[PDB]
């Protein structure tokens, strides 16, 4: 019951010293606790206790706690330290252990690079099957995150899509896809249909229209 | 070296039932509080449920209080979950996990922290049956190049695989990482980048195969007419 | 001596913080620890450890051994006024500090080590004790009638390889002083009987969870048992300290006691440090040998970790809780006073309680839900013919010193 706050995103480039946080209210008045999750691994404890530091773990990694905030800073930041970072509390008021919802930190191996999108509407084939299905396929983006938004001529859709993680390619790019699962009746009852990807601040859109 | 090694986990539809085990070495058991957290998919860790040294007390979260049972044999160094009549939400990587904290203090400012995790064990609540995929076209018709290609769509369970012209084509294929729907299908497409001067002079199939069902299809890629 | 005896879930309890009059001074990485309070008579004796930096890691810069008068500040509050104050010059030395009042001086046991604390380093740990008296009232021209520190040489153990003072205050009968102390005897040597160890409805105990959990752990070489330390001023000579053990019945680890004046009568507390732990309180049938005659108390307990967390009942092998006594204010109804700290595993959350063996009259929170609090030492007294007791709370400022505070509350005649 008692609620962690972790900001979602943060990044550094090697070597550059890294700050995350862990917010809840009156957090001094807990003992927080701090994990490294890197991908497809088990998470490990780097900090516990607010401050101490457990064996085996680089002195670079310190924690701190204070008022309404626990902070996670590491410096000397590294490509390996490239994971999820989540704070985690006892909440005596529940009997309860809390997590944080997580921080992605991205250090950054690589230039900025936009992302390549195709969008294919429905085929025939599935037209006569009594469904539609508009893909969206997004590739060759760095960093490893997108947003994306479908639109329904100008005006916002958000029931039927399905998005993808996005996974890292041979070429040590990023890649994602988006499914919008439409009716045959909500298909070609619009003029155009968008698929718009937001990666750095920049937005790629794509778009197709059933009357071909 | 303390190892914790989980098992027990799989496919089950919802109202099910799976016991977890944890197999635990390098410490002395029954002197450490023992505890399982879960992880659902793109999602942070959750504490399920723990367990003290000797098991005379066990703590749940409210989201799993009732539903599963926390216990644990001593003689065995084996930790157990017996999650009973599951829901499409307990879908996760669930983690054996030990009190990190060794030494001798009154009072612990943070009373619950883990060290270590094990690798955790993957239980998956779903009501997917086994399903062959059905295969679409993405027909071509961006600088001197077209893009098409095949849509593998809802299947069960993964994986499939995706060649293109009995794998003489391999230049240019891009086979995406497949999405899980609201029905617990999966979907995937995988596209080929072709220079459009080849699309009146070299025919596009692609094939999908899913092995779990023994579904093999073939699919002719051609440019639509309009 | 008349209080309310009815239940109420309405707030007739007004604490007043009433620090003002203590020098406890508040800077930046400032931390004042191992507190002591004792008040008799109209007297009191105070304690604390000034370190700078870390609470229980820092550097000591300042121990201080203070008494004083208990009086009417003013608005019919009672207050701590300090008159005699004494220093020591090494303050990283100083431990356990446990102060008893006689006839116009108040006597403050410590214990003296170069090790730490000797709990946590029991083998490593010379025994060395020593006792300093200060006035209550000073005199000018006195010599040593104002301060007097005196080494203790001659000690008798009985069975026990080391003794010390564990606990805040003493009580003195005739003229004899009593500490609460605590007896180090090696675990090859502790007769115990695992058939005693009441496991009859505890399905995940041991017959051994007892025996193994009266040392700071399994393999301990010392198990801790409490006591007293009698000092006989009467005699006169050199100085000889008695170590008087407790007896078996409820028998639990040696921890931080208190035996206090109450109504007439000998009463004691010992903190539950281990898997026994509902509120170990009661009269006292013998000094010497000590027997307790503890209450079947059923609504206080304390906080502590996750294998004997708060309400705890069933032997584990344990070391885990605080400190928090009660006074017993009313013999006949056998109604106490006293700080808990309302929370299942974290020191946090603490709440003044008016309370009998099986039920909780009427209480009141003494800060915030989430408040860090560790040791609580109540103790109560008469102000004019108005019953009040005086509360040392541990709490930790999320903004800033964490330092002990004081709280004064009146406890209502009626309803
Ligand atoms: C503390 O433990 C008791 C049982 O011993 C339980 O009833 C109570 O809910 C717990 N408190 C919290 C805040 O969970
Ligand atoms: C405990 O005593 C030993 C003496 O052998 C010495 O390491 C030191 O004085 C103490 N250690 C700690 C950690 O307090
Ligand atoms: C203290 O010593 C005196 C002798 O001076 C003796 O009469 C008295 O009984 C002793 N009291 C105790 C409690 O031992
Ligand atoms: C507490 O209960 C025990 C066991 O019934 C009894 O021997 C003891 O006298 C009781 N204590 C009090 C103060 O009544
Ligand atoms: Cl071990
Ligand atoms: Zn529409």
């Amino acid at each position: 019951s008692y609620v962690l706050t972790q900001p979602p995103s943060v990044s550094v480039a090697p070597g550059q010293t890294a700050r995350i946080s862990c917010g809840g209210n009156n957090i001094g008045n807990k003992g927080v606790h701090w994990y490294q999750q890197k991908p497809g691994q088990a998470p490990v404890v780097v900090v516990y206790d607010d401050s101490d530091r457990p064996s085996g773990i680089p002195e670079r990694f310190s924690g701190s706690n204070s008022g309404n905030t626990a902070t996670l800073t590491i410096s000397r930041v590294e490509a390996g330290d490239e994971a999820d970072y989540y704070c985690q509390v006892w909440d005596s008021s529940s009997d309860h252990v809390v997590f944080g919802g997580g921080t992605k930190l991205t250090v950054l191996g690589q230039p900025k690079a936009n992302p390549t999108v195709t969008l294919f509407p429905p085929s025939s084939e599935e037209l006569q099957a009594n469904k539609a299905t508009l893909v969206c396929l997004i590739s060759d983006f760095y960093p490893g995150a997108v947003t994306v938004a479908w639109k329904a001529d100008g005006s916002p859709v958000k029931a039927g899509v399905e998005t993808t993680k996005p996974s890292k390619q041979s070429n040590n790019k990023y890649a994602a896809s988006s499914y919008l699962s439409l009716t045959p009746e909500q298909w070609k009852s619009h003029r155009s249909y968008s698929c718009q990807v937001t990666h750095e601040g920049s937005t790629v859109e794509k778009t197709v229209a059933p009357t071909e | 070296e303390v190892q914790l090694l989980e098992s027990g986990g799989g496919l089950i539809q919802p109202g099910g039932s799976l016991r977890l085990s944890c197999a635990a070495s390098g410490f002395t058991f029954s002197r450490f509080t023992m505890s399982w957290v879960r992880q659902p998919p793109g999602k942070g860790p959750e504490w399920v449920s723990g367990i003290s040294g000797s098991g005379g007390h066990t703590y749940y979260a409210d989201s799993v209080k009732g539903r599963f049972t926390i216990s644990r044999d001593n003689s065995k160094n084996t930790l157990y979950l017996q999650m009973n009549s599951l829901k499409a939400e307990d879908t996760a990587v669930y983690y054996c996990a030990k009190d990190g904290f060794v030494g001798q203090q009154l009072m612990r400012r943070g009373p619950w922290w883990f060290d270590p995790w094990g690798q955790g064990t993957l239980v998956t609540v779903s009501s997917a049956s086994t399903k062959g995929p059905s295969v679409f076209p993405l027909a071509p018709s961006s600088g001197g190049t077209a893009a098409l290609g095949c849509l593998v769509k809802d299947y069960f369970p993964e994986p499939v695989t995706v060649s293109w012209n009995s794998g003489a084509l391999t230049s240019g294929v891009h086979t995406f990482p497949a999405v899980l729907q609201s029905s617990g299908l999966y979907s995937l497409s995988s596209v080929v980048t072709v220079p459009s001067s080849s699309l009146g002079t070299q025919t596009y199939i692609c094939n999908v195969n899913h092995k779990p069902s023994n579904t093999k299809v073939d699919k002719k890629v051609e440019p639509k007419s309009c | 001596n008349q209080i309310c005896l009815q239940k109420t879930t309405s707030t007739i309890l007004k604490p007043r913080l009433i620090s003002y009059t203590l020098p406890i001074n508040t800077r930046e990485g400032v931390c004042i620890t191992d507190p002591l309070l004792a008040v008799d008579n109209g007297f009191f004796a105070y304690s604390h450890l000034e370190k700078i930096g870390s609470c229980t890691r820092g550097i000591a810069k300042q121990r201080i051994i203070g008494v004083g008068e208990v009086l009417d500040r003013g608005d019919k509050v009672p207050s701590m006024f300090m008159t005699n104050v004494w220093t020591p010059p090494n303050p990283s030395t100083i431990h356990h500090c446990s102060s008893t009042y006689h006839e116009d001086f108040y006597y403050t046991l410590c214990a003296v080590s170069h090790v730490g604390d000797p709990i946590l380093n029991s083998t490593s740990w010379t025994e060395s004790l020593s006792l300093i008296r200060l006035a209550v009232r000073p005199k000018s021209d006195s010599g040593d009638y104002n301060q007097k520190y005196i080494a203790i040489t001659k000690v008798e153990r009985g069975k026990y390889d080391k003794v010390m003072p564990y606990g805040p205050s003493g009580i003195k009968q005739g003229d004899t002083l009593y500490f609460p102390a605590v007896g180090f005897l090696p675990r090859t040597e502790f007769q115990y009987n695992d058939s005693n160890c009441p496991i009859i409805h505890c399905k995940y105990s041991k017959a051994e969870n007892c025996r193994l959990s009266m040392g700071v752990n399994s393999k301990s070489h010392y198990i801790l048992r409490s006591g007293l330390l009698k000092y006989n001023l009467s005699l006169g000579g050199d100085i000889i300290l008695q170590f008087i053990e407790i007896a078996d019945n409820r028998l639990t680890i040696g921890s931080p006691s208190k035996i206090y004046n109450s109504l007439g009568q000998p009463v004691f507390y010992q903190a539950s440090y281990s898997w026994d732990t509902m509120i170990k309180l009661g009269d006292v049938d013998t000094v010497d040998p000590l027997r307790v005659q503890w209450r079947n108390n059923s609504v206080i307990s304390r906080p502590g970790q996750s294998q004997c967390p708060r309400f705890n009942v069933c032997p584990e092998v344990c070391w885990e809780g605080t400190y928090n006594d009660a006074f017993l204010i009313d013999r006949l109804n056998w109604v106490s006073a006293g700080v808990y700290l309302n929370s299942n595993q974290t020191a946090e959350n603490p709440v003044f309680a008016v309370f009998k063996d099986n039920e909780i009259l009427y209480q009141v929170p003494l800060a915030e839900d989430d408040t860090n609090a560790q040791k609580t030492i109540t103790d109560c007294f008469l102000l004019e013919n108005v019953i009040w007791c005086i509360s040392l709370v541990e709490i930790y400022d999320t903004g800033d010193v964490i330092r002990p505070k004081l709280f004064a509350v009146k406890i209502p005649a009626q309803c």
